[PDB]
């Protein structure tokens, strides 16, 4: 039964469209594309504002569920301050980052990460005192061992294989990054193998076992046929070979938590701590708790609180952040071309260290991507005194009120069920 | 706040869980209250407990 | 005040007309007063901006 | 309705407001139930 009107008998459809709560402006200034408030009643004999007052009242006498139909999109880009996105901290201390937000595929993530501790570097990182060289946080998708002969204990070529593989960490004694609140480590790639502990705090001294083997000089090979390791960048940097002890001096000081997780131990490891995730670049895809409310009843064990957010949710879905993967099997070629084209060597400010190169692209891309969303929520429970005015909410996975939501529709199918109350 | 959408008086039993409050729009509850006083009692001499 | 209280906005001069269809059953009367846009505040919003 | 009025030169509103009636009574079953049941007669509400 709706006022002013003939009784309407059965099912019918309600739709919650958004364009209609900007007719209703005066009830909205502070409400955001995913926390507005719109109206049920669409009839031209009124305007949207006095039709809000009518309501909808299903008969009392049974239990009406309802079918809802939800239709989003939301424009959410990849690296953000509100989903934790661009947080960072390197200790050596402990000096947070950030990142510029924006959408991002995974390697140029990475890039901005590189490009963030060299800046905070810069920034008086260097003024007290600190060889350029001395900076002991890299990002490099390597693997420090192809062509790593074991008799000469030396990689025989004079320069690390530029290939993808996965992406890891490179810590010098003493530098090491530990990042708890962030999700970086979703789209370069590691998660704890024991989570919901305290956090991901890998450092240094707990990548033992995979240090990186020294490069043998191609020159001096050819010169006078001996062999040893690159204890000089040509530039003037050293490579820190005789460095970090317990550990054969044919091996650099840094890290490299992949290759210490392969080719270590497993059980004493970084493998037991840690394992290998392919990169998603989307930080992890979350879920949007649909809340409502108006219509839908209270579903079981939940209670409308104060807070905007942590309304009762209605229903759930995936979040519309779809990683999807492209291949290019000249990335490395591809990468040259844009650095060459970029005009700046920002990105890349050591281009002759063996270990601070800036890393290559990995040959599968997988930039995320925004596609509309169409689910069925099933059966909800309704009311039997649907209201003019109502509040739809869209909030994150931890209630958070997700303000990046565009075009969030919603299309509600009354039916009976049982009878009574 | 008395008829903003956003913001309502949800008193309610605890087993109900319904709103037992509605208000829409257009129902000056704050004129309401001024009328009522003025019709009700004289207004001349102020109260001090309330404004 | 057991009413309905309805506000139209008024251009610097002349006259206006409201109002579509209805009901109309225990009508009572009406209540006529001209306000000023700028004194009167938006209610149906937490924060009124203007 | 049409009102003619005295010219003013900062823009203005009209507040005319129909007298309605708008009861409402509440129903309180047992032991924290309370149910309120509203009407406005000529304007549809509740």
């Amino acid at each position: 039964r709706y006022s002013m009107l003939p009784p309407l008998y059965d099912t019918t459809k309600i739709y919650l469209i958004d364009n209609k709560s900007s007719d209703i402006q005066t009830l909205n200034y502070q409400n955001d594309h995913s926390d507005y408030l719109t109206t049920i009643v669409q009839n031209s004999d009124f305007t949207p504002l006095e039709a809000s007052n009518h309501s909808i009242e299903l008969d009392e006498r049974s239990r009406w569920g309802g079918n809802l139909k939800t239709i989003l999109y939301t424009n959410l880009p990849n690296i953000t301050q509100h989903m934790f996105s661009n947080s960072f901290r390197v200790k050596m201390e402990w000096f947070p980052l950030r990142l510029p937000e924006g959408n991002f595929s995974e390697t140029m993530v990475i890039d901005l990460m590189n490009n963030a501790i060299v800046e905070l570097y810069l920034a008086l990182g260097r003024q007290e005192g600190v060889k350029e060289e001395d900076i002991g946080v890299k990002i490099d998708t390597r693997n420090f061992s192809l062509g790593y002969d074991p008799q000469t204990q030396l990689v025989t070529p004079g320069v690390y294989t530029n290939e993808a593989m996965h992406a890891d960490i490179v810590l010098l004694p003493g530098c090491a990054i530990d990042f708890t609140h962030s999700r970086l480590n979703n789209l370069l790639g590691i998660r704890k193998r024991f989570p919901y502990q305290e956090g991901f705090v890998i450092s240094y001294e707990d990548l033992k076992g995979g240090n990186i083997p020294a490069l043998m000089d191609v020159e001096e090979f050819n010169k006078s046929k001996t062999v040893r390791a690159l204890r000089e960048d040509p530039k003037g940097r050293s490579y820190h070979v005789g460095e970090d002890p317990e550990a054969r001096e044919n091996e650099t000081a840094y890290r490299s938590w992949y290759l210490a997780y392969n080719y270590g131990d497993p059980e004493k490891g970084v493998r037991a701590t840690t394992l290998l995730t392919t990169g998603d670049v989307t930080c992890g895809v979350e879920q949007i708790y649909w809340s409502l409310p108006d219509m839908a009843l209270d579903p079981v064990t939940f209670k409308a609180s104060l807070k905007t957010s942590n309304y009762p949710v209605v229903g759930t879905e995936l979040l519309p952040l779809v990683p999807r993967s492209f291949y290019n099997a000249q990335a490395v070629y591809s990468q040259w071309i844009q650095e060459k084209t970029n005009q700046t060597h920002v990105f890349n400010r050591f281009p002759e260290n063996q270990i601070l190169v800036r890393p290559p692209a990995p040959t599968i891309t997988s930039i995320s991507e925004n596609k509309p969303s169409l689910t069925d929520h099933g059966i909800v429970p309704l009311r039997n005194r649907l209201g003019g005015v109502q509040r739809v909410t869209l909030t994150d996975a931890r209630r958070r009120s997700c303000p990046y939501v565009y075009k969030s529709l919603g299309i509600v199918t009354p039916q009976v069920l049982s009878s009574r109350t | 706040y008395y008829n903003s959408g956003g913001n309502l008086g949800v008193l309610a039993g605890q087993s109900s869980q319904l709103n037992a409050v509605v208000d829409l729009q257009d129902r000056n509850t704050e004129l309401s209250y001024q009328m009522l006083l003025a019709n009700t009692t004289d207004r001349s001499r102020y109260f001090s407990m309330w404004n | 005040l057991s009413a309905a209280n309805m506000l139209y906005p008024i251009p610097p001069n002349a006259t206006q007309l409201p109002i579509p269809s209805r009901n109309w059953a225990a009508f009572r009367g009406w209540s006529l007063t001209r306000l000023k846009q700028r004194e009167t505040p938006a209610l149906g919003s937490p924060f009124d901006p203007y | 309705m049409t009102f003619e009025m005295d010219p003013i030169n900062e823009p203005t509103l009209l507040y005319v407001l129909f007298e309605v009636f708008d009861v409402a009574r509440v129903h309180q079953p047992h032991r924290g139930v309370i149910e309120v049941v509203y009407l406005r007669t000529p304007f549809s509400a509740g």
